């Protein structure tokens, strides 16, 4: 249930979270019962840029927030989903877009539209917070 | 004002509070709403698994076959997401068992996508057309083989 959609390898995880350290996060919140909340912060206390994406909020953990992927001024290399399975595949395209070399989707948000779409690579059904610490972690 | 009362209940309708769309509908929100691609309440509701909503939505009149700007219905939603209880209820609600998304895909594909057994199952008995194309040509068992589920692929033939 924590199983990879995708076929990559730990290598290309690992490759993915050391190579990049630009995070657009969709669907930023903050809400404590929002997992993209405790992700978010685990991904600053660990040395990532991150640029929170969602409408609702001006401002999230101290960052600005941005309506859209598009919006963000900032270089933005991976694109990291916490909405609806109904909503998250539409972001490959505004990733492509915005010149992104990874989208990353997290549990309970991939659609295979995503597929269709689809650099960029597609990472689904893992956490960004659980890799690194798996990989990464002391 | 119908927006706001429209983006709380698909908001309530995808967290599963049970409370809140009772309360949101008894204030005038319309089962019906639709964001901004076009996903309603029962899409919402469908994908994340929220079986009493899904009930009490239907209830009101909302339609079963609703589709989004890709396409993509409920029951599109319920069998990729892996939810059995939803698919049934859906699918006696008059669902389209055949509901063709951007893709291609039915929900038959999807089901095989991700491997759902008892889904795929249910769609059958149900009308699944398993003959089904998608966009490049490829039916559902095909799917399930490219995949190596061949236990899928044997009842999907
Ligand atoms: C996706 C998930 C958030 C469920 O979402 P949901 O209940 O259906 O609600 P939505 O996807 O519609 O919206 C979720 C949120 O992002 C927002 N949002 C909705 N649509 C958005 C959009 N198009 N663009 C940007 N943000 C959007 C919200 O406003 C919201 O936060 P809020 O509660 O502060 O308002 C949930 O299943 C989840 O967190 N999945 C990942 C879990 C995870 O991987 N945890 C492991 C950590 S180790
Ligand atoms: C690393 N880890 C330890 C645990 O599983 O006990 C966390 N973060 O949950």
């Amino acid at each position: 249930a924590t199983r990879p959609i995708d076929g990559l390898t730990d290598e290309d995880i690992r490759e993915i979270l050391t190579r990049y350290k630009k995070i657009a996060l969709v669907g930023a919140s903050p809400k404590p019962e929002r997992d993209a909340n405790i992700v978010m912060k685990y991904l600053l206390e660990h040395g990532y840029d991150v640029y929170p994406v969602n409408p609702n909020y001006e401002e999230v953990l101290g960052r600005k927030c941005y309506p859209s992927v598009l919006d963000i001024p900032d270089k933005v290399e991976v694109v990291d989903l916490f909405v609806n399975p109904a909503k998250a595949w539409r972001f490959v395209v505004y990733a492509i877009k915005k010149g992104a070399k990874v989208v990353w989707f997290q549990y309970n948000t991939y659609y295979p539209l995503a597929a269709r779409q689809a650099g960029p690579i597609i990472v689904a059904n893992r956490c960004m917070m659980r890799e690194h610490e798996r990989l990464l972690g002391e | 004002f119908g927006q706001d009362l429209g983006k709380k209940l698909l908001e309530a309708a995808a967290a599963g509070q049970d409370d809140e769309v009772r309360i949101l509908m008894a204030n005038g929100a319309d089962v019906n709403a639709t964001d901004d691609n076009g996903l309603t309440p029962l899409h919402l509701a469908a994908a994340n698994g929220q079986l009493e909503i899904v009930e009490v939505l239907l209830k009101n009149g909302a339609d079963v076959n609703a589709s989004d700007s890709a396409g993509i219905t409920p029951l599109h939603l319920a069998a990729y997401d892996g939810h059995l209880e939803i698919v049934e209820v859906l699918l006696k609600h008059g669902a389209d068992v055949n509901a063709y998304d951007r893709a291609g895909w039915t929900p038959l594909h999807l089901a095989a996508l991700s491997g759902q057994l008892e889904i795929v199952e249910v769609l059958l008995k149900h009308g699944a057309d398993v003959n089904a194309q998608d966009a490049l040509g490829l039916t559902a068992f095909d799917i399930s083989i490219n995949q190596g589920q061949e236990d899928l692929a044997e009842i999907l033939q």
